[PDB]
RNA sequence: UAAAUAGUACCUGAAAUCGUUAAGAUGGAACGGAUUAAGAGAGAAAACAAGUAAAGAGGGGAAAUUCUCUUCUUUAUUAAAAGAAACAUCAGUGAUUAAUUUAAUUUCAAUAAAGCAAUCCCCUGAAAUUGUUUUCACUUUCUCCCCGCACUAAUGUGGGGAAAACUGGCUUUAUUUCUUCAAUUAUUUUUUUUGCUGAGGAAUUUUAAAAUUAUUUGAAUUUUUCUUCUUAUAAUUUAAGUUGUUUCUAUACAGUACUUUCUUAACCCACUCGUCUUGAAAC
RNA sequence: UUGGAUAAGGUGCCUAAAUAUUCGCUCAUGAGAUCCCAUAAAAGGUGUUGGUUCAUAUGAACUAGCCCUGAAAAUGGAUGGCGCUAAAGCGGAUUACCGAUACCAAGCCAUAAAAAGAAAGAAAAAAUUUUUUUUUAGAAUCUUUUUAUGAGUAGAAAAUCGUGGGGU
RNA sequence: UUUUUGUUACUGCUAAUGUAAAAGAGAAAUUAUAUAUGUACCUGGUACAUAAAUAAUCCUAUCAC
């Protein structure tokens, strides 16, 4: 066959759907879930905080303990070496 | 008093070049009040006119023009590269050009 | 320098002159390939004469057309221009140099009847 | 085409054939240049030639 | 660089930085007039610059010194030759540019009544730390045989007196005009007065 | 008509196909094989009563009032001839710079918007193209150098389309002049022309 | 004499070299390659107009007598095509400025109220192989007192000693357009202004399919003016490599416009060829 | 050939692009300015900047960065030149930019390879269902279409251009 | 040495043009840089006032007849 212009397979919708027969569904789902969010502004960004209070306070103690232990071990090595110097 | 201006002034510098090579397809232009790269991008689609004089008459008149376009900037100081329909003669490198405002946005 | 009128494109218009032909008058301008060590034209130094190459070739679809956009056929007498009655929109005629005025008049007035154009229908008049 | 994406992003059973099926990619130079090809990525200087683990994505988005 | 002619007084500038900023203006196409060339500064001790000039003076064409390097010791010609060494003066365009510069010692008539500008990126006050050493071009040129340092100062004194009288008259005129202005604001339609008030005129 | 791809909603209008080309190995055909085309979609500052400046033609620098979107991209203006000296005229929006000032914000004029719109329905895109017979009549005059100009000006005066357009021009001018002249500074604004002074830089100006 | 610029140094009559006239250039060589400009000479074979009507001169073919075909005029009627420029549309390839769904990673910050400790606090430091446990240091204030009584760089200051919790730190709410909601990564969706390019022309793969729009035949789910699944017909292109509208050339026949060849400038660049030689611009 | 974006190196002028930003050091009456590369040592300094030890915030010793002494040749001369000290110098860091006949996208020439073909029929436009234009192809080392590639002395091969004479 | 119109038979000729840069090509204190300038008094010193992102400013331009 005679060669023709090569079409951009990512920005040309017809060829994109020709090559990927499942792209239309995924794009539609993403667009729906994108509009739902903006229609619930002044009503979102509130629940996020009330559940952050639910779980981040549980994760906070574990994280704090981990980093506290790391810093303490780093200090212990320092004192042990300084005393060894004398 | 008369004969309104309606354009911004400019001087035609040399060609697009390196040290020792020439490349006369593009020409470098300086604009009067423009001295940053961000401000030069403002003019990135306008039409350029180079008007000069001759000694004989050619079609009843003694003036002719060469038309061009503003294509891009030239880096950090508000200079531009311009593309004309024909290459500008090098006996013009300090002359005047008119940076028009026709294709308005 | 590229020259283009309609669909015809010429990739260069200047001739390839022979090296050293501007300095010695026993050297003619017709192109000859430089051979021999230490030339500076054979070795492609910048700033000297260029060499021809197959890259300047013309499009196959427009390789022999005149600005008339027709091919040229050269005729010597009336009987030779009769094959042009079937292909008159793609060819144009030119009369040879050594035919007499009387013969030329007849060739011209037949070309006019056949609706074919004559490139040099002004000579010897 | 998504099948080849699947077989490339995970070394699926059909990887030799899928990979051998494709012409080698031909890429532009990167948009903001290199640092120094002479030197290595892990040298304390600007350099390139090492193994850069996940920083390859940044480079190949610029020279796509 | 969009003007018929620029006038620069060089009192207080460093020689190299000034000479570099003039050459590009000349190449782009711009007339420049430079005055008071005897007040240019350099960035070494005066002795260190006298030694450099002595090195410049002893190189000459052995077989015939009429040719060869020509040693010009007026302050204006020194700047002229320093600018010449930053232009491609051996082509045609670069010779055209070199002819669009004029230099003077002092400040003769046509330019004593014109507006003078300065180049801040070449001023000694902004470019040289205060514990470094520096010299004046007039003193150096006198040390190598110029012989006109005193007359220039003698003329500058008179020029300054005349300028002072002119400035007094100018200040009087400006005050007299300010009063006439402040009176006439009361005699205009009120809305023109608000529109001038809003935009600070 | 319109097609909706990725939520864009481009508008379709009919188009004709004119140019013909050679076939490969028998007789010719027409080149274009489309039937519709996308409309122009002008920029979001062209209103029905704003003042604007002409940049190119004989009336360059003058100010005018934009009147109608002429169904073919380019648009009709009038800088009322009784006030300014500019007739009904067709211009391309690319050769105009349009300010932020609207005629119908002055409450002294806002009560004329409907009647202004009623006259503008008759302004037609065809009535600006001159007929072939007028062209031939004007070009016959080239076969003194002062009678010809008057003859050319006179022949244009009996084109019926010109007369139809003169009627609308006069109607709009007579309708709109009395309320414009009540605002003195604004009438003087419309009577002057724009120009560039030094110390205004064109990439910091808003207008 | 047909011819003497065929006159006996006699057919034609090249180059090197020199004369005449005209036009140009010209600060210690000249000529060149690339690219344009200004002058000058020449040019119509694509660089507009078929045909129509009238009259004048001709040349042929058929059925000395009627049809029919063509060339050249001269008048006055009339299309149509082509090349450029501007604007718009689409596709391919770039630049440029504003955003964005979900999640991960020790993040913060502000407004109402009530409290906690006082060299004390979230931290950090000095002491008596990891997790505890103790000891003493860590806050400055435009407040007070003593001494030097103006001593300072300071519209304050040097030494000594106290008070308070305004400031700083920590708890419990109930709050986020007073204010904050960052940064990097993973995974997704858009957006302002603009540069360059348009190969081809499908008597049966420019089909099929895909997308779109408007009626439908049924099911889901994400519950919806871009929600999915070609489970029925019509059209369209985003599929199946550029199309359109105005103007000019111009109501021309070679003009100062367009094509072309010479001449002379500018800007960048350019050592003398052939030969032997590892190596040549070579003293 | 037309666009785009780079490498090696550069961004005070010559010379296209930063008199860019952000930290330290240096003053030279012979400063210094980066592969090949176009020279410098032992030994010294109470110049200035950091650091390590021993001695009631003062002494001593030591160490290593820039600078200085050691440091003399023949025509007048060379960080490439001018010049440069709130660097245009030396050691770092952060960004932007400029720059190949190399890299990417598209057109065209040629070379190599490939997919095919030896059982043929109507398309527009201009004219008020009548005429007018243009085309209506089929050569085998041939005709359509697709992809990759292109340096060259000594040397080898193919196709092509021209001259005196002979047969058709 | 006011101005109007132009430089679109035969010998070299005897009417005759250029431009490295017009589009508001606008702008006269001096002085210092770990400070300046102006005024009154006394032989530079007292006293007062003013500038201090000072071209990031000021001045000019359309209202025909
Ligand atoms: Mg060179
Ligand atoms: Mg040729
Ligand atoms: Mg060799
Ligand atoms: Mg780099
Ligand atoms: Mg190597
Ligand atoms: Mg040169
Ligand atoms: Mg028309
Ligand atoms: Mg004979
Ligand atoms: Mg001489
Ligand atoms: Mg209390
Ligand atoms: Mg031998
Ligand atoms: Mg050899
Ligand atoms: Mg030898
Ligand atoms: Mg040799
Ligand atoms: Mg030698
Ligand atoms: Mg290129
Ligand atoms: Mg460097
Ligand atoms: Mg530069
Ligand atoms: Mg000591
Ligand atoms: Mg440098
Ligand atoms: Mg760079
Ligand atoms: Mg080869
Ligand atoms: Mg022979």
């Amino acid at each position: 066959k005679k060669r023709l212009q090569n079409k951009n397979s990512l920005t040309n919708f017809a060829v994109r759907c020709r090559l990927n027969p499942a792209y239309k569904l995924l794009r539609s789902l993403a667009v729906l879930r994108m509009r739902k969010s903006i229609l619930e502004k002044s009503k979102n960004k509130k629940e996020k905080r009330v559940q952050k209070q639910i779980q981040k306070k549980e994760l906070q103690k574990i994280n704090h303990d981990y980093y506290k232990g790391v810093a303490k071990a780093v200090k212990k090595k320092k004192k042990r070496e300084e005393k060894k110097a004398k | 008093l008369q004969a309104v201006r309606l354009y911004e002034k400019g001087v035609i510098l040399g060609y697009k070049r390196s040290q020792r090579n020439q490349d006369p397809n593009f020409t470098l232009i300086s604009i009067k009040n423009v001295n940053t790269k961000k401000h030069a991008q403002f003019y990135v689609g306008k039409r350029v006119a180079y008007v000069y004089r001759t000694t004989k008459h050619h079609d009843g008149v003694k003036i002719k023009c060469i038309w061009g376009k503003v294509c891009r900037t030239h880096g950090n100081s508000g200079v531009i590269r311009a593309k004309f329909k024909t290459h500008i003669p090098p006996k013009a490198f300090g002359d005047r050009v008119r940076i028009l405002m026709y294709p308005s946005n | 320098a590229v020259k283009k009128v309609g669909k015809i494109i010429k990739k260069r218009t200047k001739k390839f002159t022979r090296f050293q032909s501007n300095r010695f008058m026993r050297v003619k301008p017709a192109w000859r390939k430089p051979r021999g060590i230490d030339c500076r034209v054979r070795r492609r130094y910048k700033g000297t004469n260029l060499m021809p190459s197959i890259g300047y070739g013309s499009n196959k679809k427009t390789k022999f057309l005149l600005p008339n956009n027709k091919y040229k056929y050269v005729v010597k007498n009336v009987k030779e221009m009769e094959p042009l009655i079937m292909n008159h929109t793609k060819y144009c005629v030119q009369i040879a140099h050594n035919v007499s005025s009387k013969k030329r008049k007849q060739i011209i007035e037949r070309a006019k009847q056949m609706n074919v154009s004559v490139i040099n229908a002004k000579a010897r008049l | 085409i998504e099948d080849m994406v699947y077989q490339l992003y995970t070394c699926g059973p059909v990887f030799k054939k899928v990979n051998n099926f494709l012409w080698a990619f031909k890429l532009k130079p990167p948009r903001k240049g290199f640092k120094a090809k002479r030197h290595a990525f892990n040298e304390p200087r600007p350099g390139d030639w090492g193994n850069r683990e996940a920083h390859i994505n940044e480079l190949i988005n610029r020279m796509i | 660089m969009y003007k018929k002619e620029y006038v620069i007084d060089c009192k207080g500038h460093l020689l190299g930085r000034l000479a570099s900023l003039i050459a590009k203006e000349l190449l782009n196409g711009q007339r420049i007039v430079a005055v008071r060339c005897e007040d240019i500064n350099i960035s070494g001790s005066l002795y260190r610059n006298k030694l450099k000039y002595q090195e410049f003076l002893r190189l000459r064409t052995n077989t015939n010194p009429k040719k060869g390097p020509l040693h010009l010791r007026e302050p204006s010609k020194i700047l002229w030759r320093c600018v010449r060494g930053m232009l491609p003066h051996k082509t045609y365009k670069g010779q055209l540019a070199l002819k669009k510069l004029k230099v003077c010692v002092g400040m003769p008539y046509p330019y004593d009544k014109k507006k003078k500008y300065v180049l801040p990126s070449a001023l000694r006050a902004f470019r040289l730390k205060k514990h470094r050493r520096y010299c004046r071009l007039g003193t150096l040129s006198s040390r190598v045989g110029w012989n006109y340092d005193t007359l220039v100062k003698k003329n500058e004194v008179l020029r300054k007196q005349v300028s002072k009288a002119y400035y007094k008259k100018k200040v009087n005129n400006l005050n007299e005009k300010k009063e006439i202005k402040t009176e006439a604001l009361n005699l205009i339609n009120p809305e023109q007065r608000q529109v001038l008030e809003n935009f600070g005129y | 008509k319109h097609y909706n791809v990725k939520g864009k909603k481009k508008v379709l209008v009919p188009v004709n196909a004119k140019k013909t080309i050679n076939k490969k190995y028998f007789g010719r055909k027409v080149a274009s094989k489309k039937k519709y085309v996308v409309q122009r979609k002008l920029r979001k500052s062209i209103e029905v009563g704003k003042v604007a400046i002409i940049l190119t033609g004989k009336h360059m620098g003058k100010r005018c009032i934009i009147t109608k979107i002429l169904n073919s991209g380019l648009l009709a203006v009038v800088g009322p001839y009784e006030i300014n000296g500019v007739p009904l005229k067709r211009v391309d929006s690319r050769y105009l710079v349009v300010t932020s000032t609207n005629i119908f914000n002055f409450e002294n004029i806002a009560k004329l918007k409907d009647d202004f719109l009623n006259y503008a329905q008759d302004i037609d895109d065809d009535s600006f193209i001159k007929t072939l017979e007028i062209k031939k009549k004007q070009k016959k005059l080239l076969k003194f150098m002062n009678n010809v100009i008057d003859k050319i000006k006179e022949i244009r005066k009996e084109d019926p389309k010109v007369q139809k357009l003169e009627g609308i021009q006069k109607d709009i001018g007579s309708l709109l002049k009395p309320e414009i002249l009540k605002n003195k500074v604004f009438a003087h604004y419309l009577k002057s022309k724009f120009t560039l002074r030094n110390d205004m830089v064109l990439h910091k100006m808003k207008f």
